[PDB]
């Protein structure tokens, strides 16, 4: 029972939305192709430029390439902290070119990390995910000259450490330049070294007006090519001696060498496209037969010389525009930081030759796994495109795979970030969301790739257009980048169609991004979806166009942070995308063909299918996410039930019935409630509780070591020296606490022993002992406790011991024990409540049933809203969510209602009027008239204009109920509240709570070593911050003592926080210090320097701040 | 006192009012193939027409409160000084108005429909380009604190 | 018991450093490899610098709080509070003298 | 604004030393050379002369007569040198120098006009007037 | 903040700082915060 | 173990230019405050306990356990101090002791402290 | 020079530094009295100038000196007092300070305006030195070494020890702080409410001086210990007796929101 | 709270006169055990509590009441420093 609004068809599904890291790494890998026919890409193209290497003679060559298999499984590399990887050979052959020797062998070069199936990587045990980086894509460009408001400079610029940027501009002189490397001269200088004379340079170009006159150097082109390439080497390299094989090598290896040069194969298309010419290699120059022949020089200055004159056809090229900026993907980032690894390994072969003996040395003495294996670690563990995976709830992951970042190395910094760059240009349409991004110092740095949006081979972002001719729709659907789009003019998805055929006589369409109306014979290209537009969480936003884009910025990200419920529900009203989101997550579970279910219980589900096969499917039962949320499947099926394939078999976290459930339905009131829904404020009742709504399971992981100390070898044991038999009831025999124990802060978890480092007890600790008889332990108990404010129940268990199979473990380390907690945690007073529109809010009060705000019929809201937090934020997609849910709240349906194609306001008045005849008729049929208390708001209701005069009590009950209000009653009173108030679903989420957000609490602790200062430890938590803006304000108020406090006492002074410490104990004013522990040490320092610090009191005599301490 | 989609009451003089600005709109390309007006002050003609045309459609609104729905929430909220400004209930009723390109100089075309009636793709995607400006845009006392602490 | 309120800043004669030092530092030695003891003329020497442990010298013959101020006969070590150690200076005399290079560079 | 804006003309440029330690050009503060100036007088000798000057609000808070809090920023190398050589004294008359020493702040509780208050009840003052 | 003569110690220096910069974040809608710096 | 050498406290952390290693290092040699008051608390109560015992009773407690000049002195030298025998000073030892331990049944003040 | 865990040692670059100059002014001595020809003893005393200006500002002159294994320059004494971790700019910008917490704050409307919400969890621990002494002076505990064994070691809290810590709350203030602090009101003194719950109960009309909203915002909590502390937190830092702007004059603590709306 | 809070202000000249004055005599009070005070048993501030009503343990609450009464003295150099507290316990 679930109606669909709309009128859009999409023609098309969503993309696999994975395939921008699964795809990318695949095709860099190339595991299923066979060495032989591999596409000289990705991380075989790092070994074909890294070899062959010659330089006593040597030629190591490239032959195969193999991945290895995986020495674990990624479950037992997530329990080891092990990376999951596999190893990395290769078949080096070495030959001899003096001799003509020849051995092959394989070799390790290293373990290469491998991604799983949802797009991720286990690095030490953590997932992981590699974002896709927006860079400057490579080819020639042609931009207006700053300092010359007459022309344009032309721009050819190549991948990154691929070659350098090269400029050409016309000066004030007239003559064109060319500027690389800081260096300034004309170009026919180079133009000579590639074969050109002055009678080719005139006749092909002599059509652009003077401009060639600016290029004649009658001297220059005088010369040979040979001493125009040592006039060019004089120029730009002065510092040796211009020697003629020096001055050939040069320029060869600058323009020429491929394997120092190769602008990119995106920017060679782009050159090719640009120009419209026609390149085969990727270098701006060959190297035939002795001499230089030329390949993008000419074309590009052809193109530079027309665009100057003013000929049609030539434009400029927009800096942002995403045909101009590429996508660097993983297998990219990945292969990048590879053949780095083989530089560094080039570098451990060449050196390795000069020595030894040179006649026979095998390549696996020559060839080290070490400069391969530290490359790719750094690019997982370290680089920024590679931080922790966001696992909050399976759509955090899978937007997390979608981000596209302008920072990492090689990208952007947030200081000269700037704003061209963190705008929106008019090229995102279709392929970055304009509203997902973050807000904060990332804004528009970091965006999120569009629903549609999908990356070509060579990085650039595609949207899909329907082909339409003579103002008919085809079925054909063509993915354009942004160049091409700007071909075309393009009309909007919600144009009226006559069954595919167009109807309007004025139809509303793009051309380079501008509105433009326009004829169906106009009109070749027709948007798939509104949909295309946005990204994965804002296309789960119903009723987005009511909403201000700022607000739902918020309602996008806010998705991302919603933490999995016990019984959690797919929205009343959807936009129609919940379910692929689940589906391409991979957190559910399909069946993999046609078959029946055979056996269905927590832990699995068995199913016999087509081909005779039986298959039993795990269920993960409370497994621990990056987050600490739980991730648990729940069988969907039963015995004997028939599925299909796809058909779903379990649900994941946060999915109902296959079904994105981020939060719960609640009843929602909008009126403001004594104040405690202040400012975002939100009042709940306890019902939700009873009902475990928003309840969540939430475990945390501690771990502790047993190592080898000098002064003896730690111990995990049950036998902690001074301790109660109650204090270890729950510790097993070895001293690990028992599954199923509940633990609170303080309780020990794992017990351990650590030798006290022998030193005299001290004689009030001998009188001590001597008076309650016992005898001194050499032990003192150093046992893993739980934290204050955690706690719950011991799920699971772990003990990796020193010594035994399968394990090795750091030195000095004997064993290591792991413990798995688990908490239910309730909806409660400080948690973040938040819907899909960007309404924030914190849960301030608690509400019994009996106060809360009731229907006539008695049943009571679940939440109390407050509406000032609606009209300065521009949302009201939040209250046609709610009018909506009203409907469907005594109607029993669901609702899906596609952004820019949902539910019209007509279309919810009737579901109104249809609600109100079901609840007010159930009413009559029970015999229940208008209430007085109705009657007494229907009054009022008139008075203002809400109800038409004269209408009966049950057609003025109507005509509010369509305009999404109830008449409320006061729960605490039994009166009703004096207006009319629309109540309904909304659909709110309850949002993640990081450690550090809880509440902390500190008196005293560890302070850190060279600065005294409070320090968090494992038995209480760090000082606040008090910075330097606190100071000010102290300051502000004349707050001496107070600041003084901040400043000394409470932080770095030694003798003052233990002499207030002891006056507070025994119930003394805390004393002031006498000289600050931060003047000692700033005079001591500076005595140091030998430089004499008097400290001179009224009358400029010395005192002594260090009082018989170090006074000699 | 509580906020439903009907209390973002549209006048029926903004349906007026934007049909009186086509009729101008297009008054002005006349004047433009004439010969009458150069490209800039036809744009500026434009610009202005739009810019009193909002204001137009924002004194309907609220003088369609004041004078029908005293006691409306989005009136007396903004009256009182509760929550929201003019401009702020202008887009829930009236029309959202003349947005910005990332350029810097206006866009000809207005956004005509409110945030009640919902705005199209294109007038979404085209407010984002100054919705991110403003996100984008949002040490001195550090400097003051300096020279004046004594 | 007077209380500072100025600060003068100068430079500092060498018999004035010598002046601040309880002990000329003439090893490079700081503490022993196995009993991670400080070494006798290192950085971290007791007999200069000050006790490690509360009215407690490094041999054990002085550990209470009654002998305070009384250095010991074979260590060297005045029994008094560890905390001098972050306020008791040493100093290295130079063989050749040498220039101060903030008034140099 | 004006407690700012009047901290942006605080140091002036001797222009004519007189008989005083000064040189032409040094930049110093206004409320110093007037200070000097009327112990010059006194003395019976002849006062310095003086240009007012403009700074910025960075530049005014760089020039500052404390070494203390003038170290506080980048160059405290260059700082620490002239303040040792000259042997100059800070003074601790703004909030900044006496934060950096860990000193209690001259304003409020902190100030010299009620921070010696003293505080006595009847009993008391009559027990200590019998001495 | 009291309406009264000011307190002998109340520290103006700063406080004229505060109240200067804290509204530098609401200097938007022309030359705005960049010409209170050129000041 | 001994090959290597120390790690340096001023050793950047993160790409932040405003932490090193031994900005995050507790000082574990340093008392805490409440370590600090608890050892003086201890020295306190203890003072008080042995002021209910007579000065002979309470010297040769404070001379056996060191409390006097930091040594646990034998039998023979708290003999020799007070002139009597090592048998005399046990039972001195041993009446002070139980006479302790029942102000200590009846105060409790002395029953923490005890780890 | 401390060993950390693992039992590896952690020293200080300075320590390196003087141990470079002990060893080149010592070998210095020894070939003077060696009676040594010139060309070493001008060595000699070339390095030892390079030692003593690597002491005092390594890097200055010359390429720094660094530890075998890395390109760090060792830290001279310069630079413990120069930039941003310098000495000089260690107590302007601020410190960690004990006695303090944090929460996510919340509405708490019955509220009076010089009072907040503490949470009893949080107010046990941030006045956990005052709550042993009233312990002790009650006779729940001996001594203060009891009572601070009873809070450790029991999880039990007899509400004879909430009426102790409530004891010890009545007339303090804390001080409350919501960052950005933009002008002094960003720190203000209220007196502490024990309250159910985790959070932080702020009044409605402090909210525009703080900046604060309900939507996730958290506040820190700090007790001005002394008398003069608590003397000054409560007669000019009390959040009810900051009613006006410092800025303009006019009312900053006034009727918003709802309580417009209402009225 | 602090009632009377604006007749304190009258009081002196600068508010934060104010401040050390009731400061400086909350420390005499705790010094004292509040036996030095100048209130009578009726006008002592007293703490609302089950078992009984005791006196209100803060003392600058104690202060701020007995300056209300002008019952203390208070200004500059008025009595010699050592003689104070000497003569005061
Ligand atoms: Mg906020
Ligand atoms: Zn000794």
């Amino acid at each position: 029972e679930i109606k669909r609004f709309g009128r859009i068809r999409e023609v098309i599904p969503l993309p696999p939305l994975t395939e921008i890291q699964v795809e990318s790494y695949k095709k860099a890998l190339q595991a299923d192709v066979p060495p032989e026919k591999r596409e000289n890409v990705g991380i075989q193209a790092a070994f074909k430029e890294t070899f062959p290497i010659e330089e006593g003679g040597l030629v190591l060559d490239f032959l195969e390439y193999r991945i290895g298999d995986p020495p674990f499984s990624q479950d037992e590399c997530r329990e080891k902290d092990l990376t999951y990887q596999a190893p990395l050979y290769a078949r080096l052959q070495l030959i001899h070119k003096d001799t003509g020797l020849i051995k092959e062998d394989e070799v390790f070069l290293g373990h290469l990390p491998l991604m799983t199936e949802d797009g991720s990587f286990i690095i030490n045990g953590a997932d992981r995910v590699i974002v896709s980086q927006i860079h400057r894509s490579p080819g020639v460009y042609f931009t207006p000259d700053p300092a010359r408001p007459g022309r344009y400079i032309a721009s050819i610029i190549p991948l990154p450490k691929r070659g350098p940027w090269i400029d050409l501009e016309v000066e004030a002189s007239g003559v064109v330049t060319m500027k690389v490397n800081k260096r300034k001269f004309p170009l026919v200088l180079l133009l000579r070294v590639l074969g050109y004379d002055q009678e080719t340079l005139v006749r092909e170009l002599s059509a652009y007006g003077d401009l060639v006159q600016g290029l004649l150097d009658e001297a220059v082109l005088a010369m040979r090519p040979e001493e125009a390439m040592v006039r060019l080497f004089t120029l730009l390299r002065p510092g040796d001696p211009p020697k003629k094989d020096k001055a050939l090598a040069y320029l060869f290896g600058l323009l020429a060498d491929p394997k120092r040069y190769d602008l990119g194969e995106a920017g060679r298309y782009k050159a090719e496209e640009k120009l419209g010419v026609g390149l085969s290699g990727r270098t701006l120059v060959r190297f035939e037969d002795g001499e230089f022949k030329d390949e993008v020089f000419l074309p590009t200055l052809r193109y530079l010389f027309a665009l100057t004159a003013g000929v049609p056809g030539h434009e400029v090229d927009d800096i942002d525009h995403l045909g101009n900026r590429r996508i660097r993907t993983v297998g990219e980032l990945m292969a990048d930081q590879f053949r780095v690894g083989l530089a560094r390994l080039a570098r451990g072969v060449r050196e390795r030759m000069v020595m030894g003996s040179p006649d026979t040395l095998t390549p696996a003495k020559l060839v080290n796994s070490r400069p391969l294996e530290a490359a790719l670690r750094e690019f997982f563990s370290r680089s920024q495109l590679s931080q922790f995976k966001d696992e909050t709830n399976p759509l955090s992951s899978l937007r997390h795979k979608r981000r596209i970042s302008a920072l990492g190395p090689g990208g952007l910094t947030r200081e000269r970030a700037g704003f061209d760059v963190r705008d929106v240009h008019r090229t995102h349409y279709g392929r970055i969301c304009p509203v997902e991004t973050p807000e904060g110092a990332n804004i528009g740095l970091i965006t999120s790739l569009a629903a549609y949006a999908r990356v070509d081979a060579l990085g650039f972002i595609r949207t899909p257009y329907r082909r339409v001719k003579n103002g008919v729709v085809t079925e054909e659907v063509v993915y354009m980048t942004a160049s091409e789009e700007d071909r075309y003019t393009i009309a909007q998805a919600n144009t009226p169609l006559e069954g595919d055929r167009i109807a309007t006589d004025r139809v509303v369409a793009r051309r380079r991004g501008e509105p433009v109306i326009v004829a169906p014979e106009e009109v070749e290209f027709m948007d798939v979806s509104p949909k295309q537009v946005f990204s994965l969480n804002t296309n789960l936003i119903p009723f987005l166009e009511h909403d201000d884009a700022n607000r739902a910025l918020m309602g996008s990200n806010m998705q991302t942070q919603a933490v999995p419920l016990i019984r959690a529900q797919a929205p009343v009203v959807m936009t129609g995308l919940e379910e692929r989101v689940v589906r391409d997550s991979l957190a559910a579970l399909y069946a993999e063909e046609d078959g029946e279910v055979v056996k269905v219980d927590g832990t699995r589900i068995a199913v016999r299918y087509e081909d005779g096969r039986l298959v039993e499917h795990p269920l993960r039962r409370y497994a621990r996410s990056n987050q600490g949320t739980a991730f648990d499947q729940r069988p969907r099926v039963r015995v004997g039930q028939r599925v299909k394939k796809g058909d779903l078999l379990a649900d994941g976290p946060a999915s109902e019935e296959g079904f994105l459930a981020l939060g719960q339905n609640v009843l929602v009131a909008i009126m403001p409630f004594d104040g405690y829904n202040f400012e975002d404020a939100i009042v709940i009742s306890e019902e939700l509780l009873k009902r475990d709504f928003y309840t969540s399971i939430h475990i945390e992981r501690y771990e502790i070591e047993a190592r080898d100390t000098k002064l003896g070898p730690e111990r995990i044991t049950r036998d902690i020296p001074h301790l109660s038999e109650a204090a270890l009831r729950d510790l097993d025999e070895e001293g690990i606490v028992r599954i199923g124990a509940e633990v609170k802060p303080g309780d020990i978890l794992v017990g351990r022993t650590s030798f006290k480092g022998e030193q005299e007890p001290s004689p009030e600790e001998r009188l001590l002992r001597s008076i309650f008889g016992e005898k001194a332990r050499d032990v003192k108990d150093t046992s893993l406790r739980v934290p204050p404010g955690e706690g719950g129940i011991v799920v699971g268990r772990l003990r990796l011991r020193r010594g035994d199979p399968g394990v090795e473990l750091k030195p000095g380390v004997r064993e290591v024990v792991r413990v798995f907690v688990a908490q239910k945690r309730k909806l409660q007073v400080g948690d973040k409540l938040a819907n899909r529109h960007g309404n924030k809010g914190v849960v301030a009060k608690i509400l019994p049933v009996e106060d809360m705000p009731h229907l006539p019929d008695g049943t009571p809201v679940d939440v109390i809203l407050n509406p000032l937090g609606v009209p300065s934020r521009m949302n009201l997609g939040q209250i046609l969510e709610t009018h909506l849910g009203l409907a469907g709240y005594f109607l029993g349906q669901r609702y899906i209602s596609p952004v820019f194609d949902g539910a019209t306001e007509p279309e919810i008045k009737e579901l109104l009027a249809e609600a109100f005849n079901l609840y007010f008729g159930k009413r009559q049929g029970e015999g229940f008239g208008v209430d007085k208390r109705e009657k007494e708001v229907l009054a009022r209701a008139e008075k203002l204009g809400l109800v038409s005069p004269g209408k009966s009590p049950e057609e003025q009950l109507k005509e509010l109920f369509d305009l999404g209000k109830v008449v409320l009653y006061d729960g605490r009173t039994g009166e009703p509240f004096e207006g009319p108030i629309v109540v309904g679903q909304m659909f709110i989420m309850k949002l993640y709570h990081m450690v550090e957000d809880k509440m902390h609490a500190r008196s005293t602790g560890p302070y850190s070593l060279i600065t005294q200062q409070p320090l968090g430890g494992k038995a209480q938590f760090g000082g606040q911050r008090f910075g330097e803006m606190e100071v000010w304000a102290l300051e502000a108020y004349g707050a001496a003592h107070t600041l003084q406090e901040m400043l000394t006492i409470k932080s770095d002074d030694i003798e003052g926080r233990n002499a207030a410490y002891q006056a507070i104990i025994k119930g003394e004013d805390v004393p002031e210090p006498s000289v600050p522990e931060s003047f000692r040490v700033l005079v001591k320092e500076l005595q140091a320097l030998a430089l004499d610090v008097q400290t001179l009191d009224e009358k400029d005599n010395p005192v002594d701040i260090f009082e018989g301490l170090a006074s000699k | 006192i509580t906020i439903g989609i009907d209390d973002a009451v549209i006048p029926e003089e903004k349906q007026r009012y934007l049909e009186e600005a086509d009729r101008k709109l297009r008054q002005i390309e006349q004047a433009y193939e004439m010969g009458f007006l150069t490209d800039r002050e036809r744009y500026d003609q434009v610009i202005q027409l739009w810019t009193e045309t909002t204001e137009k459609v924002t004194q309907a609104v609220f003088k369609n409160f004041e004078e029908n729905y005293p006691f409306n929430p989005l009136y007396v909220m903004a009256q009182s000084g509760a929550r929201g400004n003019p401009q702020q209930i202008r887009q829930l009723c009236g029309m959202r108005g003349l947005m910005q390109k990332p350029s810097g100089e206006t866009f000809e075309v207005p956004v005509r429909s409110s945030f009640r009636e919902g705005l199209t793709v294109l007038e979404y995607f085209i407010s984002s380009h100054g919705a991110r400006k403003g996100g984008a845009d949002t040490y001195l006392t550090r400097k003051l604190v300096d020279v004046a602490h004594e | 018991k007077k209380e500072v309120r100025k600060v003068r800043i100068a430079l500092a004669s060498p018999e004035k450093i010598r002046s601040w030092s309880y002990g000329e530092v003439e090893k490079p030695e700081t503490i022993n490899y196995r009993t991670l003891k400080p070494e006798r003329d290192g950085l971290f020497d007791e007999r200069i610098f000050g006790p490690i442990k509360d009215y407690e010298c490094a041999c054990g013959k002085y550990k209470r709080q009654r002998f305070e101020g009384k250095v010991c006969e074979r260590c060297g070590v005045e029994v008094t509070r560890s905390i001098v150690r972050r306020y008791r200076m040493g100093h290295i005399e130079l063989a050749t003298p040498a220039a101060h290079i903030w008034f140099v560079k | 604004i004006e407690i700012v804006v009047r901290q942006m003309l605080k140091y002036v440029e001797v222009t004519d030393p007189g008989d005083s330690r000064l040189l032409e050009g040094q930049v110093l503060e206004k409320w110093d050379v007037e200070a000097l100036n009327e112990r010059l007088i006194a003395e019976g000798k002849v006062p310095v002369a003086w240009k007012p000057l403009l700074m910025g609000v960075t530049k005014s808070a760089l020039s500052t007569k404390s070494w203390l809090s003038a170290a506080s920023f980048q160059n405290t190398t260059h700082v620490l040198t002239e303040a040792a050589i000259a042997g100059k004294k800070d003074e601790l008359i703004g909030l900044k120098e006496n934060v950096i020493l860990g000193r209690l702040i001259p304003a409020g509780t902190g100030s010299d006009f009620v921070r010696f208050t003293q505080v006595v009840d009847q009993r008391t003052l009559k027990a200590i007037e019998e001495a | 903040s009291m309406a009264r003569p000011v307190s002998i110690g109340e520290a103006v220096g700063v406080v004229a700082a505060e109240s200067i910069g804290e509204p530098g974040t609401q200097l938007t809608m022309t030359q705005g915060l960049p010409r209170v710096i050129e000041l | 173990k001994i090959a290597q050498e120390p790690v340096s406290l001023e050793t950047p952390i993160g790409d932040e230019k405003d932490s090193f290693y031994g900005d995050f290092i507790p000082d574990e040699n340093l008392p805490s405050p409440v370590e600090a008051a608890a050892q003086s608390l201890l020295s306190e109560e203890l003072e008080k306990a042995l002021s209910k015992l007579s000065e002979r009773e309470a010297m040769v407690l404070k001379l056996r356990k060191g409390l006097i000049d930091g040594r646990e002195h034998t039998l023979e030298e708290v003999g020799a101090y007070f002139g009597v025998t090592r048998e005399r000073i046990r039972q001195i030892e041993n009446k002070a002791l139980r006479k302790l331990k029942y102000h200590e049944s009846r105060t409790r003040k002395l029953r923490d402290f005890l780890e | 020079m401390v060993q950390v865990d693992g039992g590896r040692f952690a020293t200080s670059d300075l320590n390196d530094l003087y141990r470079r100059l002990i060893n080149r002014n010592n070998r210095l001595k020894k070939l003077l009295a060696q009676g040594a020809p010139e060309i070493i003893i001008r060595n000699e005393k070339r390095m030892l100038q390079e030692a003593v200006d690597a002491v005092i500002d390594n890097g200055r002159r010359g390429s720094p000196v660094t530890n075998p294994g890395s390109e760090r320059p060792l830290r001279s004494l310069t630079d413990i007092l120069s930039g941003k971790q310098g000495r000089f700019r260690q107590n302007l910008l601020g410190k960690r300070v004990d006695y303090s917490g944090r929460s996510v704050i919340v509405v708490g409307p019955q509220l009076k305006l010089h009072q907040c919400g503490l949470p009893k969890r949080m107010a046990l621990e941030l006045f956990k030195p005052f709550l042993l002494k009233k312990m002790e002076e009650k006779a729940i505990a001996p001594n203060v070494k009891a009572a601070r064994r009873m809070l450790e070691r029991q999880r039990d809290i007899k509400d004879e020890v909430w009426d102790a810590l409530e004891e010890v709350i009545h007339g303090k203030v804390v001080l409350l702080n919501r960052a950005p602090t933009l002008h002094r009101l960003g720190i203000q003194a209220f007196q502490p409410v024990l309250v159910e719950g985790q959070s932080i109960q702020l009044h409605p009309l402090v909210c525009e001086a703080f900046n604060a909203d309900f939507d996730g915002d958290q506040m820190a909590v700090h007790v001005p210990l002394s008398s003069f502390a608590q003397a000054e937190a409560r007669i000019q830092m009390l959040s009810a007796h900051n009613l006006l702007s410092p800025a303009s004059g006019e009312p900053l603590a006034k009727p918003s929101r709802d309580i417009i709306l209402g009225l | 709270a602090e009632p009377g809070i604006d007749k304190l202000f009258g009081m002196v000249d600068s508010k934060y006169r104010l401040t050390v004055v009731v400061a400086k005599r909350a420390q005499q009070l705790l010094r004292h055990r509040f036996k030095n005070t100048v209130l009578e048993p009726e006008e002592r501030p007293k703490m609302r509590t089950l078992e009984g009503l005791y006196d209100d343990p803060n003392a600058v609450t104690w202060a701020m009441k007995e300056l209300l009464t002008g019952r203390l003295f208070f200004g500059e150099n008025l009595v010699p420093e050592d003689r104070l507290q000497k003569e005061m316990e």
